[PDB]
């Protein structure tokens, strides 16, 4: 039973670089919570020459404090090492991304259906600590045709290598490259390619070369094979002010399916080839706590009122409201995340020293109780139906 | 067996490739930055006589780039696009599928050339044999 819906449309439009990536980027991520957990499935939701096949993938129990990339646990309906086709990344800000790849089928099929595969919509299921189920729904505009086959190594020849590199966080690759040229500030055209593990993404400037280079960083975008990121793509050619030449690229999405020691391979010309190994960070980019804003509320004596209002996009006519609300750092999940309100509820049994309720205006007035002499922080999140997620960090503190 | 040196590519580059080429041998081309690649990228090194080696197709040729060309949809009776979309701009490629009564004839690929004809061979033919 889905409690709140996620709709997304995706296209692919250049060629298939051996993996399909999905964003996913509105389920909550909780701030100051090294306990917080999230139970996620997957399905995948396949046409087979006009018959429908579903793949339902058990990702488990998330651990975003200690565990940022994660292979599904089991798989049901789908083919032997079907468990090593998919891969579910946190990102940072509250984000993730389901990777699947596009080349090696994931599902059983018949001698002639091997060509017939496509797939529809995949449905990624979120559970959080407070027991609200989440969904999100990412449908192909056209239903993208699965062409397996099995890629052969290729290695570019006449590529100078470079001590330098490109490391990708986050699905994001970031690196800066000197180059030199005769010319100078002249004309700039750059192309790359990343070839590892039967993975072939291809990235170009969009707009085309760059006709007049200006002094200072000459910004340009590039688009890479596969499904687009909503973080744009981009690169920097960095000119002296012959003369010095420094690029920064960051394409992305750029999967770890193409393993470490992957090679990037830039051709530029103003071809020349430099060439550096790709290596993924383990380690988590940034936080992934969703985005917050800080309030600071004063008090004097023991209780403590804070108004939650309606959310972006939250219509006065939503059919489903969810406030939820836990002390920063909680130690158990079992009794401290109690504190849910819908349109229909009270303060749940085990939610103790805070009352909550929704006006007639649907602002939620939550009144805290038994506060100490010491700050503590309360995290509060808001959602409704089609709106966003709002996450409130209040800090209440004695009045000095 | 082994292949000779694959065909040549003006205004491109080819992949490394170890002397003598062994059969099943794939290589890639490529083109230099600004131009657009026309045909198949893959050559393959295949035997037919267990004697000697050659490369199952020829190589692909590379276009200046052409910002304004522009292709027209290709459609092909009894067959469907699994690759392409519109618009469809020079050295963008189309992949094409014949539905299951058919039988497919010709490369199922097609490029998006300088001179607004999708090419270098004809679009591919989906016919019940
Ligand atoms: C509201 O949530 C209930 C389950 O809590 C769900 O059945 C219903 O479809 C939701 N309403 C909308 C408009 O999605
Ligand atoms: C995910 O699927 C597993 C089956 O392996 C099931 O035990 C679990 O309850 C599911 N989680 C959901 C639906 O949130
Ligand atoms: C798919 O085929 C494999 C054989 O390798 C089998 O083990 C698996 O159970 C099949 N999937 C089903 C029956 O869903
Ligand atoms: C590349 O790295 C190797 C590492 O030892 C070094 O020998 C070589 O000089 C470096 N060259 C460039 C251009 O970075
Ligand atoms: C691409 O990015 C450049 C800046 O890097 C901007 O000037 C241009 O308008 C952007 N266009 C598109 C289509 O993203
Ligand atoms: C490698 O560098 C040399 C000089 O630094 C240059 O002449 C050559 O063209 C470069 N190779 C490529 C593939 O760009
Ligand atoms: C890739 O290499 C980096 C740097 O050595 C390392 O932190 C990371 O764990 C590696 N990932 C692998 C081997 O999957
Ligand atoms: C909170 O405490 C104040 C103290 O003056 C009291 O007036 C108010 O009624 C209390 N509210 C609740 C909901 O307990
Ligand atoms: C909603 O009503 C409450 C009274 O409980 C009031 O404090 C608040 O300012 C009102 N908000 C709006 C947007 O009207
Ligand atoms: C206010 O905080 C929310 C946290 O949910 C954040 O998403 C939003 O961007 C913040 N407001 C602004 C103007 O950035
Ligand atoms: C071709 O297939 C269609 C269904 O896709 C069927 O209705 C028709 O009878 C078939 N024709 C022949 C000659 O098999
Ligand atoms: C593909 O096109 C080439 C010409 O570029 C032709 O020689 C070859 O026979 C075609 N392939 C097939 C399967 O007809």
């Amino acid at each position: 039973v889905c409690q709140y819906t996620i709709q997304s449309l995706i296209h692919l439009t250049g060629e298939d670089p051996g993996f399909f990536n999905v964003e996913i980027p509105e389920f909550p991520f909780y701030p100051t919570c090294n306990v917080c957990t999230a139970d996620v499935n997957v399905t995948i939701n396949f046409d087979v020459g006009g018959k429908k096949h579903q793949l339902d993938l058990d990702f488990g129990q998330l651990t975003p404090h200690t565990k940022a990339v994660y292979q599904p646990r089991g798989a049901f309906g789908g083919s032997e090492n079907a468990t090593n086709l998919f891969l579910l990344e946190l990102l940072g800000a509250g984000e993730l991304a389901l990777t699947m790849r596009s080349k090696k089928l994931p599902i059983n099929v018949t001698t002639g259906e091997e060509q017939q595969v496509s797939l529809e919509s995949v449905d990624v299921y979120f559970q959080d600590v407070f027991g609200t189920m989440w969904c999100h729904h990412a449908e192909m505009q056209n239903p993208v045709y699965l062409i397996p086959e099995t890629v052969p190594y290729i290695k570019w020849d006449n590529c100078n290598s470079t001590n330098i590199t490109a490391v990708v966080r986050a699905q994001g690759l970031d690196v800066t490259l000197p180059l030199s040229l005769p010319t100078s500030a002249s004309n700039f055209s750059v192309k790359t390619e990343m070839l590892g593990n039967e993975i072939d993404i291809e990235c170009i400037m969009e707009d085309g070369e760059i006709s007049q280079v200006l002094p200072g960083d000459n910004k340009f975008n590039i688009t890479c094979s596969g499904y687009e990121s909503h973080v744009p793509s981009g690169g920097i050619l960095t000119s002296t002010s012959g003369y010095a030449y420094s690029l920064r690229l960051t394409p992305r999405p750029v999967s770890r399916f193409l393993g470490n020691n992957s090679i990037l391979y830039v051709f530029y010309s103003g071809d020349y080839c430099i060439q550096s190994n790709i290596v993924f960070s383990d380690e988590i980019p940034a936080s992934q706590d969703m985005p917050t804003n800080t309030t600071d509320i004063t008090y004097v004596g023991d209780n403590a009122t804070y108004s939650v209002p309606m959310v972006t996009s939250e219509d006065a006519n939503s059919p489903n409201v969810t406030v939820t609300a836990f002390w920063a750092w909680p130690n158990n999940t079992e009794t401290d995340f109690k504190c849910k309100w819908t349109l229909t509820s009270g303060t749940p049994s085990g939610c103790e020293n805070i009352s909550g309720a929704f006006a007639s205006n649907r602002t939620f007035d939550i009144t805290v109780s038994g506060l100490g002499t010491a700050p503590k922080t309360l995290i509060i999140t808001r959602t409704a139906t089609n709106a966003t997620t709002t996450t409130h960090k209040v800090i209440f503190s004695k009045a000095p | 067996i082994s292949c000779g040196s694959p065909p040549p590519i003006l205004n491109g580059r080819i992949s490394y490739y170890s002397t003598p080429i062994a059969v099943g041998t794939v290589i890639r081309y490529s083109c230099s930055g600004t131009f657009r690649l026309i045909g198949e990228k893959s050559l393959l090194c295949i035997t037919k006589d267990k004697v000697d080696g050659t490369w199952d197709k020829p190589a692909p040729k590379c276009e200046y780039f052409n910002k304004y060309s522009s292709c027209p949809e290709p459609i092909v009776p009894g067959g469907y696009k699994i690759r392409g979309s519109t618009p469809y701009r020079h050295g963008d490629s189309v992949t094409f599928a014949c539905k299951t009564n058919f039988s497919m004839n010709g490369n199922k690929s097609v490029w998006c050339q300088a001179n607004n004809m999708w090419g270098p061979t004809r679009l591919p033919t989906c016919v019940s044999v």
